[PDB]
């Protein structure tokens, strides 16, 4: 034939930063992404390209909380050949990124950790939003404490960005955060920030 | 990292390992305990790969893990901010933004009998009474 | 239609019902004064090409408002490759003896170009079907017009099921609850976009009304658009029935 379906159809996203992915390169064909909602009309995304990615962060940050499904077709170079990807929930499916530690600060037997909002794709209002200010209540972030001369390692959680815990005076403390969402059977947990020890 | 009688001072994660490029040895020098210091080797090994500015046009890159993410500008979009949006106006591309019928050779837009193309160069309007694909009750009064 | 709601008196101005012997036998689109667009398994028992009538504007079976305006078909066209009894190439493109007079409720809808239907009109999702045919699968037909909102389907996701050929498109819902049915047959496919309604489909078959598992087949429009118009510059051949060369 004059062409093949696309396949191994993925989703990459962290921080609502959507990328299809597929395979395989072209050879004496061309790719065109097209993506819609449930009842929405189809939208075409990257016409007639050569790469095996496309970029769909703009139609999913649009409404995060919808279902999105996309799929690949194959011109060469009635209907062309196409592939269908798994379905998408943006709000639900994209991965925390890391999270890093702002600031921590001690006063006596007690230290606070400040954690630095993650900003994401979502470009409500001309600027970018926090982490905190699409998922709110849903996101929560769990502090992982600890002495050089522990055993294991204490934990605390936050329903802000900042940590109120209790600490052994004299003692050296370090520290690293995690981005979290309950209510999530995948994608539950980011990964572990980079350590600031005192 | 290691200087000239550097290891007098007492290990900080900071001086060696933020501030300096430590070793596995300088960081179990500071963390004690292996099965704590190899975790951190972990998360520690996976560079900034932001090192080398992927993100184009003006845009901010954010390390992550075995990964990156490129915030764009507004007229801009891709994994490195590479396509304009600007340049992409074809017929397969929301019709060219034709309301009717569009044309490829900069794209010309045109319109079914019946109607006109207006000034835009894309918009087209009636020009009888009775315009085919309108209905009349919601279009009168 | 099945599942559907009826259609208010002047929203489907371009609605045609098609008689024979006064008798009702099928749905059509008015796509200017003087040519309607139908399917062509509804004249394959014709006997009496004479008393063939397409009326506009009708709305009520049951009363007569003074709306209606009554067309003799001079000539019925379709393709050579169309054969009775079968699913492919099911499209007719109907002649009315004297054009009809545009009114508030008589109205064409648009025949678009082909690339225009092909790289945008099919991909809007929902596209309208009315009918006043069976409400229900080997049921009555319908005295009101009915209409009903329905999404389309690629062909490779229908074939879930090479029964639909590339002169056909599958749209409904494999529920069983919303669909075309028989009596529509050679209704509107009119899709919307930006303020506008386009010739986009055909009520042709499908494999029983509302039936689970299966969606309602329909003519590909965009196939016949050349071919369409090349016939409204044609002069008519004294014969009713027509086979033109397809393409
Ligand atoms: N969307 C639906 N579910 N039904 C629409 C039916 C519209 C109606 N068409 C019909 O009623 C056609 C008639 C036909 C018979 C033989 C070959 C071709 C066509 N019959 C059907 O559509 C039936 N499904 C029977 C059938 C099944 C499978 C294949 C073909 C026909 C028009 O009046 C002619
Ligand atoms: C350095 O830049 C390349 C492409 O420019 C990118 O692939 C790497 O991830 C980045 O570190
Ligand atoms: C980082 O973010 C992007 C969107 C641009 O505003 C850059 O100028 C900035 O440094
Ligand atoms: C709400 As209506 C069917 O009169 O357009
Ligand atoms: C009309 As079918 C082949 O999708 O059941
Ligand atoms: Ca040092
Ligand atoms: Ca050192
Ligand atoms: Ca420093
Ligand atoms: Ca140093
Ligand atoms: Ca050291
Ligand atoms: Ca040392
Ligand atoms: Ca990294
Ligand atoms: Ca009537």
């Amino acid at each position: 034939t004059n062409t093949v379906a696309a396949y191994n159809l993925t989703w990459k996203s962290t921080n609502f930063k959507t990328i299809l992915e597929w395979e395989p390169k072209p050879v004496n064909q061309v790719y065109t992404v097209q993506i819609s909602t449930k009842s929405g009309d189809w939208k075409s995304k990257c016409f007639y390209t050569t790469d095996t990615e496309c970029d769909l962060t703009d139609e999913i940050v649009k409404d995060v909380k919808q279902t999105y499904l996309a799929r690949v077709f194959s011109y060469p170079a009635g209907e062309p050949l196409y592939e269908n990807s798994p379905e998408f929930t943006p709000y639900l499916e994209t991965n925390l990124g890391q999270p890093t530690i702002q600031s921590f600060e001690q006063v006596g037997t007690k230290v606070n950790v400040t954690v630095e909002d993650e900003r994401t794709l979502v470009r409500r209002n001309n600027t970018f939003l926090s982490l905190r200010d699409v998922f709110g209540k849903d996101l929560i972030y769990t502090l992982y404490y600890w002495k050089s001369s522990s055993s294991g390692k204490k934990t605390a959680k936050t329903n802000t960005n900042e940590f109120l815990i209790d600490v052994d005076k004299g003692e050296n403390y370090c520290f690293s955060v995690q981005a979290v969402i309950p209510s999530r059977t995948v994608n539950r947990k980011s990964t572990d920030s980079p350590v600031e020890c005192m | 990292a290691n200087a000239f009688l550097e290891e007098l001072r007492p290990g900080s994660l900071e001086r060696e390992c933020k501030e300096e490029q430590c070793s596995f040895e300088e960081a179990r020098e500071i963390f004690k305990d292996a099965e704590r210091t190899k975790l951190f080797w972990i998360s520690y090994s996976d560079g900034d790969q932001c090192a080398s500015s992927p993100c184009q046009n003006g845009g901010s890159c954010k390390d992550q893990l075995q990964s990156y993410i490129c915030f764009c500008l507004p007229a801009f979009e891709g994994r490195n901010c590479e396509t304009h949006k600007d340049d992409q106006l074809i017929c397969v591309n929301e019709n060219g933004g034709c309301e009717q019928y569009c044309s490829d050779h900069k794209r010309s837009c045109r319109c079914h009998e019946g109607y006109s193309l207006l000034a835009d160069g894309v918009s087209c309007t009636p020009t009888v009474e009775y315009p085919c694909g309108k209905i009349p009750i919601l279009e009168k009064r | 239609i099945v599942g559907g709601k009826v259609c208010p008196k002047g929203e489907c101005p371009w609605q045609v019902l098609l008689l024979v012997n006064g008798a009702q036998l099928c749905g059509g689109t008015l796509i200017n004064t003087i040519w309607v667009v139908s399917a062509a398994h509804c004249f394959d028992k014709i006997k009496n090409w004479r008393n063939l009538i397409a009326v506009l504007g009708e709305h009520d079976l049951s009363e007569h408002d003074g709306d209606e305006q009554s067309r003799r078909v001079a000539q019925v066209i379709i393709p050579s490759t169309y054969v009775p009894g079968t699913t492919n190439h099911d499209i007719a493109l109907l002649r009315l003896h004297q054009p009809v007079v545009l009114t508030d409720h008589v109205v064409p809808l648009c025949l678009p170009e082909r690339t225009f239907s092909e790289r945008t009109l099919a991909f809007v999702r929902f596209s309208l079907v009315s009918g006043w045919g069976q409400l229900l699968d080997r049921g009555a037909t319908a005295l009101e017009l009915m209409v009903l909102n329905v999404p389309r389907l690629m062909t490779q996701d229908c074939e879930a099921s090479g029964k639909i050929t590339e002169y056909m498109f599958c749209a409904g819902y494999s529920d069983g609850s919303k669909d075309s049915c028989k009596g529509d047959s050679g209704g509107p496919h009119a899709t919307h976009y930006r303020g506008t309604w386009y010739l986009t489909g055909i009520v042709s078959w499908g494999q029983g009304c509302a039936t689970v598992g299966h969606f309602g087949v329909y003519t590909r429009v965009s196939q016949y658009i050349e071919w369409l118009q090349k016939l409204m510059r044609s002069e008519p051949r004294p014969g009713v029935l027509l086979r033109a060369p397809f393409p």
